[PDB]
């Protein structure tokens, strides 16, 4: 339930993940004097992400990955902008995601392995391990998947709203377009610009 | 208090002293703090030219040795961006290669590279023992991961 | 001694093995409360490995190796079933 809750601006410092399987979340670690539980908050007016309380992470402070900073190129001491976000209100009627396409990447080039990855089962853990959360193109993950490392990067993504049996919409490369993830998008996923996944 | 002094020259002198010392001594994030000074007071002085490469290396070997390669690769986009005589130096490209062999976790390429940037610039007593420590880390998690 | 020991079928979370010399056993390491010691287990219905008590792994969880789940097919945090097993019968 996002209808109140505070939506003051915080300045935030970047520092490193506070272990692994925060990562692995790859949401924003925030501690509960911060904001609340489970809710979305945007950094800098462009970057979205699913807060959840750590006790580890002093108030005052945001916990970020390796492939966020990747993704806005930041700096370990840098300071962020850090305010609510409401994705309904912003969209309007293209809430949800109806096809959206992920390029697939060995995050260690000698890790490549020769196995058969079932896209049907990469969907079902990318759902089963991200529900309702907000996602943009060119937004960068790490994935596990059966001890295997993988960046995935969210090439381009299109929105569309309940109720359209068609997905007339354009799909839409710019980083503008957001929606939430649904036990129905149309994953497709690509090789990686180093082309190893097979 | 050479620093206190404006006496840059000395204050230079015993912070490469004092930031080797750490860095031998696995003190590694305190002597690229120090590496950071040496780098900062060194800008834009021509007769520091040739030590600001040597900075810029030590630094980011430090970084390797500490694990955060991340901080070794901002190093290396700082001191190309910074100063052109490092950015077309040999040592920005052997700290590039050494980031870019502990990201794959190849100590067997990063021992090549070290060979071939001993081969052309010899790796002093100090580079050898740091570079000897980051080898030990990338080998040791190949060894977790297995 | 297999004669008595509790068949009932538990679902355990795979793991990385806490560290090189649990995995060098290649038996299941498994906390007290989870099943008793020095017993053939069989996972899935084919995977057969040979119990150890282990403090550092919780009820309700067991460890495995790089190997096995190569042999397997396994993730980290994958559900499996464990239950006795009792190869002379």
């Amino acid at each position: 339930d996002m209808t109140n809750m505070d939506t003051r601006t915080r300045h935030l410092k970047v520092s490193n993940c506070p272990n692994n399987s925060y990562a692995l979340a790859n949401v924003a670690a925030v501690s509960p004097n911060d904001f609340p539980n489970n809710i979305y908050i945007i950094i800098d007016n462009l970057f979205v992400f699913t807060t959840r309380h750590s006790n580890d992470i002093p108030p005052g402070t945001i916990g970020f990955n390796g492939n966020q900073r990747t993704w806005g190129g930041w700096s370990l001491n840098q300071d962020v902008q850090a305010k609510a976000f409401d994705l309904f209100k912003y969209s309007g009627k293209q809430s949800y995601l109806g096809s959206i396409d992920i390029d697939i990447s060995f995050r260690a080039r000698g890790k490549a392995v020769s196995t058969v990855f079932d896209q049907d089962e990469l969907a079902k853990q990318f759902v089963r391990c991200y529900e309702s959360q907000i996602f943009s193109p060119t937004q960068y993950l790490i994935m596990e998947f059966q001890g295997h490392f993988f960046d995935l990067k969210i090439r381009n993504v299109q929105a569309i709203d309940l109720g359209d049996i068609e997905p007339t919409s354009a799909v839409a490369t710019g980083i503008e377009t957001k929606g939430i993830l649904t036990k129905q998008t149309q994953i497709n996923f690509f090789k990686g610009r180093d082309g190893l996944v097979n | 208090w050479y620093a206190q002094d404006q006496s840059v020259a000395l204050s230079n002198k015993c912070f490469i002293k004092c930031a080797d010392l750490k860095a031998l001594d696995g003190q590694y994030i305190e002597a690229s703090d120090i590496y950071s000074k040496l780098i900062k007071s060194s800008m834009g002085n021509r007769l520091s030219q040739w030590s600001l490469k040597d900075y810029f290396l030590k630094k980011g070997l430090c970084q390797l040795a500490a694990t955060d390669a991340v901080a070794a690769a901002r190093t290396l986009q700082e001191g190309q961006s910074e100063d052109p005589n490092f950015a077309d130096s040999r040592e920005s490209n052997f700290l590039k290669s050494l980031i870019d062999a502990v990201n794959e976790g190849d100590s067997e390429q990063l021992s090549e590279h070290c060979k071939e940037f001993d081969n052309f610039m010899r790796l002093d007593k100090w580079k050898i023992t740091i570079l000897n420590k980051i080898k030990e880390s990338i080998q040791q998690q190949e060894d977790d991961l297995l």
